[PDB]
């Protein structure tokens, strides 16, 4: 299999945009499992959100190829073509042209069997009154949670980007919140649904206090996105790629992150009401999973909702439902 | 799109309110049909003024004045007249000074057919009986011979006032039968 | 003008904003005055207005069901489930259909019938809007709502609406009915 030049990457020769481009009978026909869907709100004109940063990481080479995500973005499809320039490059990509809020598209979509359901919007951020800012992307949340399927609904794993962070209220329900919390405590964000681009804000600060902190967050969240990457494509060619020599190749070794379950397999021992420092320090030592928090339902006594907990204390308690985010070289 | 973002804040902020929506457009209809806690069965509405603008101008050509016709039962008109007005003015203007308006049926109905219970309004209470609510429940217009009337049948009516329909409440079969001074029904001690 | 017309053509027409009824038509012996249901052309059937929609908002409210009767008939039955299929954005999905469904084309129908032959036109010439009434119940289920009647019986087609005439109304052999049928 072939690569971007610098490894880091799967990659595909260039595609016209009519070799990805599906109607609704050809992604009904397609059986799209596991996959994930990026629900695009864009009119033809408005401006490029770069995609690319989206599917990269979701190709990163220290994935087997068998392992890759499948993608389908439904979406204004003028609006994709001058994006496309950009996307050609990665494999199992596909395109729905239309309007993500039609249920149908989004039942050729499989979206009931997605591993994730992206929601985004290219619209002008400041075009009215932040209520209103939002509301295609929370119509299409409302809409997606609403559906029903044959042998389900709010089951849908979703994440969707926000314009305006007060709108997050309006994202969920059973939420027993109040509008005086901040964004990072709401139930929406706690569980990570929402995301809205205020809280990289201190990404500016964190620049300035440590330069190595903000290059990890880069070689995490991009999955590899190397200065050398950067440059080849500020020479505007194009993302140059092939096969690749082993000495480059090697770097398919990266670590990644991951997500593991305490249901089921070696570690579920732990699950059975152990601590999550001995879950820590076996995992390291017997594989070199280095775990970083906990992934946990927020109705243990009900909803799928699961909150997220950074570094637990040595003896914090564990449930066999928990998931473990880690850090991981296989 | 604003109004549609207010009802989700309004469902948002609590489910079970009854909300009554105006919409410009008929499209726009669909997206608020999908709000997780909207509920038509609970008394939820849209009122899409689109929709009932096309449907009423759509009957006219069924039939040519029914526009006219229904617009006028929907909205609160008292009949006043002055010396002025031709026979076919004076004529129209009564027809304007109805409402349609809701009342439960008395006792004296019960099992009897549609028909019968219509020739009863009409002939003795002076009261235009064109539709009930049928037993889940549902709405029927002008149900043929074969549907009963049940006890506490809520029936549909045209009139001129609220205080009209009451006498299909009031009505005895024993106790009013023969009380063809129409405004005289009330309680009755059978 | 027309071969072997004009204003005998039925007509309808919608109007954004009200006060403009009054350039609608002639022979009209108006006043600007008047608000929009008492004019000619809106009595006669022949303009219609958005505005005669708002109490649609407090008629919902006082008694729901009265909105659904309204909706029942005007848009000749589109129930809350044909309003869900057309949601789900895949288009008006049809076919053939089972007898079990097929059943509803039993629905009652607005419809509109003249006095001027046929089995009613007795009470046409003379009689009184209840005799026929009663009548046209008793033998065919049809149930009269209203009159449509020349406004120039002494001249021009325009005729006027009368909804829900008195027992003792007098009957013209020119006179339509407004009706409720089931065949």
């Amino acid at each position: 299999r072939k690569f971007d030049s610098t490894g880091m990457f799967h990659w595909c020769p260039d595609r016209p945009l009519n070799d990805c481009l599906q109607d609704r009978s050809q992604a009904s026909a397609s059986g799209l499992r596991n996959h994930v869907v990026v629900c695009l709100f864009a009119d033809a004109a408005s401006p490029l959100i770069g995609l690319r940063n989206l599917v990269m990481p979701l190709r990163a080479s220290n994935f087997h190829y068998h392992e890759l995500k499948p993608t389908i973005i439904v979406g204004n499809l003028d609006y994709l073509h001058r994006e496309w320039k950009t996307l050609q490059n990665f494999p199992k990509l596909s395109i729905l042209p239309g309007s993500p809020l039609n249920r149908a598209n989004l039942r050729a979509v499989n979206i009931n069997l997605c591993d994730m359901c992206v929601i985004v919007s290219a619209k002008d951020r400041n075009m009215e009154d932040p209520n209103l800012v939002d509301k295609e992307a929370i119509l299409c949340s409302l809409n997606i949670k609403a559906m029903t399927f044959d042998d389900a609904g709010a089951n849908v794993p979703l994440i969707t980007e926000l314009a305006n962070d007060s709108n997050v209220q309006f994202l969920d329900q059973d939420d027993d919140d109040d509008p005086d919390t901040e964004l990072y405590m709401t139930q929406p964000f706690a569980c990570g649904t929402a995301f809205a681009v205020s809280v990289l804000d201190s990404l500016m600060s964190t620049s300035y206090f440590n330069d190595n902190a903000l290059t990890l967050i880069r070689t995490l969240i991009t999955g590899g996105a190397t200065p050398e990457l950067e440059q080849i494509l500020a020479e505007g060619a194009g993302m140059r790629g092939g096969y690749c020599s082993p000495a480059v190749l090697a770097n398919r070794d990266r670590c990644r992150v991951a997500q593991i379950s305490l249901f089921d397999g070696p570690l579920a021992q732990f699950g059975q009401g152990g601590h999550y420092g001995e879950l820590f320090v076996y995992a390291l030592r017997h594989f070199g999973i280095l775990c970083i928090g906990l992934y946990r339902f927020r109705d243990t006594n009900p909803s799928s909702k699961r909150y997220v907990i950074t570094n637990p204390p040595e003896d914090f308690p564990l449930l066999p439902t928990d998931q473990v985010y880690v850090l991981t070289y296989k | 799109a604003a109004n549609i973002m207010r009802v989700i804040s309004i469902k948002n902020y609590h489910s079970d309110i009854k909300v009554i929506v105006q919409l410009l457009q008929y499209h726009n209809k669909a997206y608020l049909l999908n709000i997780p806690s909207w509920d038509w069965k609970r008394g939820d509405d849209a009122v899409c003024v689109a929709e009932l603008k096309l449907g009423f101008i759509a009957q006219s050509c069924l039939a040519p004045g029914f526009s006219t016709l229904m617009a006028n039962l929907f909205t609160m008109r008292s009949y006043k007249p002055t010396p002025e007005m031709s026979q076919w003015q004076t004529d129209y203007m009564r027809g304007t000074g109805m409402e349609m308006y809701t009342e439960y049926l008395s006792s004296a109905f019960n099992a009897l057919t549609f028909p019968e219970a219509a020739e009863l309004c009409f002939s003795k209470l002076k009261l235009l009986l064109l539709a009930i609510e049928v037993r889940e429940s549902t709405l029927a217009i002008n149900p043929g011979p074969k549907v009963k009337i049940e006890n506490a049948t809520q029936g549909f009516f045209i009139a001129e006032s609220a205080e009209e329909v009451k006498r299909a409440f009031y009505y005895c079969k024993n106790c009013h039968a023969n009380v063809s001074d129409v405004r005289q029904i009330k309680k009755c001690k059978c």
